[PDB]
């Protein structure tokens, strides 16, 4: 062959096991809002009801987890502390 | 600035030094194997999705059959040694080193020409429409 | 007969207790990944030198292609997940389901039949000497 | 085909990188007797030099870990209490 590739230097991108189907706290999806907001408007009045991604790489609805931190403070599918690395998809 | 934002720095360098670990595990697994032509050479390195932010929509495109078979291997190895780490496909991160062929000099491919050369290597004489 | 003697049995069944969890693992595994897997049903315990004997001298011959590919996946999928330990080949243990076909009857081959009917599949007519 | 293989209950063996071209304890071999022993004869006077494998799939020459338990009491390559679940190869 004419052009031949020798060094690849290629970044993998992992996420756990945050099943985008189910929300591990509310069992809606990973978006299309939550328990407690349902309807799309739902009299929204700005605020957010984006997706909450923590230092472990776990993914759910702001509201769900935002509610969940006054019932524990450890991420239920793991013993890490959550942290609130991003917000949004 | 205190600790906020640095703390996230510091957890940054964290995911670095874990994609290191990673990448020199899995060049020593691949040391084991060794199955098909593919694996040649392979700094590939592990992020997590919250420190690096997604570049735009996560690019799906056609990718070189070699560095395709590479990135399985990656990937199947990845989710077996640190079962979990099922390795996304994407294309706006990362380089390559292109041999070409008087002497033999080597070019540089930053994941964005791989595709459209391998696509000329299989078959010259193409345009925007190929 | 004393706990000190049980002691290496209860070692055993936490053996085979690990064994288990290894084999849904790396079905759950094979579930998203498993490329070479030719044995469908790849029951694969996981044991350690000490609790179980070496049979003879831990035998080779002509594995069948099929339940050939299945083991080195399964080998490559325990020694990622698992690592720091090498795998080792024999057919002096376990047994295999060999399906045969007026009905479809489903033989037992206790890793012992396995590479001469693989050979009589290849090609029949054979004797001691092929 | 006339017969086809649909399950297979293989068992894997494994052993941990006790490596056998060089003993953890004396760096001789996984056989042909240590530091302490050296000569094949060496008056043997019965008695064994042979090779001894402990709970955590680790080998080495009985004399050499027999000599390292008046040393340390943990097996070199790793944090485990040392077994002598076999004897010989
Ligand atoms: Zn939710
Ligand atoms: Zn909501
Ligand atoms: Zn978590
Ligand atoms: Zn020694
Ligand atoms: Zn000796
Ligand atoms: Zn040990």
């Amino acid at each position: 062959k004419r052009f031949e590739v020798k060094k690849w230097n290629a970044v993998a991108l992992w996420a756990w096991d945050i099943v985008v189907d189910n929300c591990a706290i509310c069992r809606n999806h990973i978006m299309d809002l939550c328990i407690e907001c349902q309807a799309n408007q739902a009299s929204a009045t700005s605020e957010e009801c984006t997706v909450a991604w923590g230092v472990c790489n776990h993914a759910f609805h702001f509201h769900c987890i935002s509610r969940w931190l006054k019932t524990r403070q450890v991420c239920p599918l793991d013993n890490r502390e959550w942290e609130f690395q991003k917000y949004g998809h | 600035c205190g600790c906020q934002f640095t703390s996230k720095l510091e957890g940054m360098f964290r995911d670095m030094s874990i994609s290191n670990t990673t990448m020199d595990e899995f060049r020593q697994h691949l040391q084991a194997t060794g199955v098909s032509l593919g694996g040649v050479d392979l700094t590939v390195r592990v992020l997590t999705t919250g420190y690096w932010p997604t570049q735009s929509a996560t690019p799906k495109c056609n990718i070189p059959p070699a560095p395709r078979h590479a990135f399985e291997i990656f990937r199947r190895f990845y989710l077996a040694k640190h079962s979990g780490r099922q390795l996304t496909l994407q294309h706006h991160m990362g380089s390559a080193d292109l041999n070409a062929t008087t002497r033999k000099h080597i070019l540089q491919v930053s994941t964005f020409q791989m595709t459209i050369l391998m696509l000329f290597n299989n078959r010259e004489k193409y345009t925007f429409e190929e």
